[PDB]
């Protein structure tokens, strides 16, 4: 079986900062840069 | 930019780019739920 | 205010720039927030949504003769951009038969009526010598995107559904610039930034945006207690 | 000077003032020198539980 | 794709209404509400106090000898008079206001003017003691949005103070976004939203405004150069 990311998937980067997905949002939800560019992960400060 | 109203964030913002792994841990191999079934031989009570 | 002047910057079929100004305080934020979440998530469009491949029974698998696996020829497909010249055309079916050695690239589908290819050179799958490749694509028309397991489409027995994402625009942005007109100097001027793949043009996209978000402010009528 | 919360937020709305500049606003009889954000936060509060006083 | 939503209006009295739009598609919440929100807090015509007269005072700062309220109280209560033009044709109007202690000055004793209405005559303006003079012209004036003094500095005579304008109508917009389903579709949206006013427009005319006011902004995006 082909598994996507879903809410509840575990995330973690190498530093130790790990969480689970929340919150899947649609492109047009996203904070995005002024040319347009939507990020693809928002992580709270509040954990650094 | 806030992608829900088009105004900005009210301050600047740490955008970049980084380096996260989807970990082994899913919520798909762990959601179970029981109403009845299995018991134990001697003392009845439902296995685990 | 008067009405402003509209002007339109065109590159192709794939960009395009639209200018409206002057407006008022703040009318840039409101009509360009709303075009460009209509844009990013509305608009019709086309996506491969099954595939059948002779020979192959499932995606997880892979081609005598050909060097990528099932799965990776699906992750080509996806970025197939096809057009469809008709209005009323809902579906169609291309068909590739290719023997190796050779790249083969999405111009070697078969022609259909009123079906273009927007991206010919898109490489598909590289056939080494005694590799074949024998499939049938099938495009859809919707908004959206549905995954495989959603629609679940099989033309046949053995084809494999393929996620959907049926949205041409590709990117938005738009521009709020500090206009002047007479006396008045905390005028708007607008510009939205439109990129999409080719099988609609930007000001076709900015049309059926506009209709769309027209269409949503009629329901704002007939109130009930 | 604001005559009143309602007032003090059109303006913020308007990006006359910022929730943190400390104004003038007359809220509940009394001259109150604060900024609109805690004034909104006074209104948050009184929502919540229905009763300003 | 969905049916045509339901709009509902709970209005209580001429200051305050609640209209639910339902069901939406994915995200449509945020995207009707959040323009409709800034329209209706800047674009909204109305009237307001944008210069005061008073016998005797030289700034605002200063105070009234024989009346319990200073000059900033009663720009203050001034803000708070809400005032409806029966002709369209008319733009400015000023309103008199002679008084002699000890009364209660209220709204209502403003000298009648033509096609001018009062909509709260029972508005505190001043208190007058034994001995105290009330002499007193306001200046009322057409617009939208809001506008500080120092921006507009409106005086119709010297010695006249200069006083923020609030046009707007509308007291305060809070827009609501909730997630429904309608069968197997999970992801619709639910859009109350709730509109505060002063009593000169309902809550209700001021929605139907806002939507006017988008739908004309719409039909900009027309004729190209
Ligand atoms: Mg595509």
């Amino acid at each position: 079986q082909k598994r996507k990311l879903q809410v509840g998937d575990k995330l973690a980067n190498r530093h130790g900062n790990k969480g689970v997905v929340a919150k899947i949002l649609p492109v047009e939800d996203m904070p995005h840069l002024p040319d347009g560019t939507p990020v693809d992960v928002i992580l709270n400060p509040l954990g650094v | 930019y806030d992608g829900r109203t088009g105004e900005p964030i009210e301050g600047p913002i740490v955008v970049g780019q980084m380096f996260i792994m989807k970990l082994y841990h899913m919520v798909e191999d762990k959601m179970h739920a029981r109403s009845t079934g299995p018991y134990s031989l001697i003392t009845q009570q439902p296995l685990g | 205010l008067k009405a402003p002047v509209f002007t339109v910057r065109t590159q192709g079929r794939e960009y395009g720039e639209f200018v409206l100004e002057p407006l008022e305080r703040g009318f840039g934020v409101t009509l360009g927030n709303p075009l460009r979440r209509i844009l990013l998530s509305s608009i019709p469009g086309t996506a491969v949504t099954s595939v059948y491949i002779e020979d192959v029974l499932h995606e997880f698998s892979t081609i005598p003769g050909v060097k990528e696996d099932v799965v990776e020829i699906i992750l080509n497909l996806k970025e197939l951009v096809v057009r469809f010249l008709n209005p009323s055309l809902q579906t169609v079916t291309l068909l590739l038969k290719a023997e190796g050695p050779k790249e083969v690239k999405a111009r070697d589908f078969l022609p259909v009526a009123d079906v273009e290819i927007m991206n010919p050179d898109l490489h598909i799958a590289t056939l080494e010598e005694g590799g074949r490749l024998n499939m049938e694509v099938r495009v859809d028309r919707g908004v959206g995107y549905v995954p495989a397991e959603k629609h679940g489409i099989k033309d046949r027995i053995n084809a494999i559904p393929v996620d959907a994402v049926f949205s041409p625009v590709r990117r938005v942005a738009f521009q709020v610039e500090d206009t002047r007109l007479g006396q008045r100097t905390d005028l708007d001027k607008l510009t939205l930034r439109i990129w999409t793949d080719g099988s609609v043009t930007p000001l076709e996209a900015l049309n059926q945006a506009v209709e769309i978000l027209r269409e949503h402010l009629t329901y704002f009528s007939n109130p009930q207690a | 000077v604001f005559a009143n919360p309602d007032e003090a937020l059109l303006a913020v709305a308007h990006g006359i003032v910022d929730l943190q500049d400390v104004v003038t606003v007359r809220y509940m009889g009394k001259r109150l020198e604060t900024s609109p954000g805690r004034i909104l936060f006074a209104r948050i509060v009184a929502e919540a539980v229905e009763d300003e006083k």
